[PDB]
């Protein structure tokens, strides 16, 4: 939900944010 | 192979990044987000970044190289690492805690404003031992979910 | 060069075609929405549609090309000719006027049904002279807005 | 709004079902 | 001979006949109102239909000319004929009977949208049998009263 | 050249002549309305008003007749002297004022008998002195309005 | 409105009530 | 009523649309 | 070997043919119900599917000889050959899909007029995608159930 | 020559006897509701009743064959000896009247258990002398009804 | 209506249980 | 229900207006 949000930026190559 | 509920994901992350709604994603904009959680990349790396995505050269990342990027190197699941990556991230002072502050602050800079309420629900979602703040393991059940 | 806006909207579009949501548009699927707007494309026909967009030739159509083929082939505007091709499939009985039925038909067979209430405020928005259907001139008229 | 939603189906190149 | 009554009724139709209001019908308005309801006379055949009736020849029907053709031409009462051609028009797939959605499609196209329950009741008094539709011999009974 | 709305306007007029509704109007007619206003013209009178519409000749004035005099005759606005002979009509005791009893002898007489609140209303449109009656220079602005 | 009743029946030629 | 106006436009010569 | 559950439900479906209650169908009673879905049979065709079920010969079928037949000839479930005929009954435009006013059309000519909230039931039941209209799937379900 | 109104009584006289809803009326089906009524058939004589009425020989009888033999053997009217037999049956203590009683006794044998409200108003309907029973001659009027 | 259901069964040649 | 009358309608044998 929110958590959902969380779990896909989590998982961006490359550009996340959370490295 | 992204479905639609994947790509409506993709859209939303996308978005985030590209604040001024024209469809692509410049450096400017890839090193606020990432300043915006507490990243420190130089111009270079931003550069980096940007050219190893922007598939045609022109200097941005736009929507349709943004998903094959994704396509052709996601994960099917959040790794162990990145696990660990994040929860450095969402927990700033380092005390082994996840709190409904840093919490707030995070969703905030994914553009996500929430009412206290509703960060107390998240927390309680994850919140196994009842103590009101996210530790290590509560989070990556809440990752790995 | 799409913005957030238009990649919305063609996300909608798009997922029209993709019924089983997903993320390609297949020969069946793209005749799927013909016939059911009234057009008999025979498969070759259909077999062509697909091959034109699709760039890597795997065989369906996928979002990063399809909204390629947006950027790279759309009119700024409806043309005049498209907007006259468009008013011959709603007005089905060619008898010069869309009713609320015709209207209805299209718009459940774009995804969209609607209550009585709600055909009736599409058509209020486009009927000038007050009859309760709406002519070719109104129809221009809402298709250049 | 309904009416944008035709729009962007009548203006689609190729695919469009109102040809 | 036309009552005040008469005139009043034919003034009723002559003016969906004059839809933009300026006393006279032209060929385009009368080919306008003939397609909306199914016919597709050419448009010598609309001519022919004008000349016949404007007696000045200046090229449009106004209502004294219509008023006056009336007087001459009408019958007393629906002949047996006009009833079966009438019959046809109304019921367009020709599977015997004049559905809701039929009488609506007639009513709308001479200028007056009902709402369903006065369709309905427009039915209710036609239907004999009452099976909710308007048969044959149900529609003679209608347009001999 | 007569639009819907002046036919309307017409039809109004005529039928007020036309007690009886037969779409005709006689001599008796025309005279009983004349005299019902104040007027009193001889019978060889009446019958050249009649004789200078009845273009066919058979004695009375059908609409059709009266519509084609209307639009052969009728000037575009009304003239000065037209509006200096009707408020001589409205005024009957010559006191320079049409009064609320003779605006309610008037409008009876031309088929509308109305409340004291519509007959005070009336007045109120054209009573820019606020004395409760219409004076000549009123009258003047209600009629070239 | 009763007004215009008015206006028609004033400029009715040759029959007009009004002369 | 309804069904008057049907009469009508039924009994018109030269121009009914209903022949 | 019919149980009343099937007789009661046979009498309901003889009873639509015999539109006169007088418990017999004749060539014309089967030609018009024929007709009111659509079909084109010609006379001598009437005539046949009449004699074929007419034992005794005297030109009409009672009830007895209709159960007999049914009873003789029925198939235990709708074969998969009868349910692709009546779809393209139902689908009479031939879009790929039954919609709210297909579904109506159909059930008023089999003797059950329905309101829109009863229409959109039966609808429900069948739609398993959700999209407000009965593709052949989901029709195929609702026949073999 | 059975009406549509025939039937559905003459189906609903036979589903009394074919108490397990099979379709046809056993030896043992037969004699069940005769024994409920107050007749002690023998069982060659119920054998004889239904062989009688089994046109094929199978041994029962089944709705084709009940109607038909129905349509054969039955009465215009009930005759005044099936009126005095069957007053017989409901008088069965032999005083003269059908009580209320009485009454209940033979409509819950015929599958229709009546409230008390229900079996005073049928009574009411017959009760000619206001007595609040059923006298032969009250009985007759309502058979010959 | 409760009176005709008795009229039918007393009406039924063979197997009325009315005899 | 309503659907059982179009079973009923389909599966009839010679006289079926489903054909
Ligand atoms: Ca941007
Ligand atoms: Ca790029
Ligand atoms: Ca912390
Ligand atoms: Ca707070
Ligand atoms: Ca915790
Ligand atoms: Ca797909
Ligand atoms: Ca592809
Ligand atoms: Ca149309
Ligand atoms: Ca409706
Ligand atoms: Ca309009
Ligand atoms: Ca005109
Ligand atoms: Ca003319
Ligand atoms: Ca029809
Ligand atoms: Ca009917
Ligand atoms: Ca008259
Ligand atoms: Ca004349
Ligand atoms: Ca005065
Ligand atoms: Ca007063
Ligand atoms: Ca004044
Ligand atoms: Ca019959
Ligand atoms: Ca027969
Ligand atoms: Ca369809
Ligand atoms: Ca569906
Ligand atoms: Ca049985
Ligand atoms: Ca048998
Ligand atoms: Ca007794
Ligand atoms: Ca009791
Ligand atoms: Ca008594």
């Amino acid at each position: 939900n929110h958590w959902q949000k969380i779990r896909t930026m989590v998982n961006l190559p490359v550009i996340s944010p959370f490295k | 192979q992204l479905t639609e509920e994947q790509i409506a994901e993709f859209k939303e992350a996308f978005s985030l990044f590209d604040k001024d709604g024209d469809g692509t994603i410049t450096t400017k904009e890839l090193g606020t987000v990432m300043r915006s959680l507490g990243q420190n990349p130089t111009e270079a790396e931003l550069q980096d970044m940007i050219n190893e995505v922007d598939a045609d050269g022109n200097g941005t990342i736009d929507f349709p190289e943004f998903l094959t990027m994704m396509a052709r190197k996601m994960k099917d699941t959040d790794s162990e690492e990145e696990i660990r990556e994040a929860f450095r991230v969402f927990d700033k002072d380092g005390n082994g805690y996840i709190s409904a502050a840093e919490l707030r602050h995070v969703m905030t800079n994914l553009g996500e404003k929430l009412t206290d309420e509703e960060v107390d629900e998240m927390i309680r979602e994850a919140d196994i031992d009842g103590d009101g703040q996210v530790n290590y393991e509560e989070f990556v059940q809440m990752m790995t979910a």
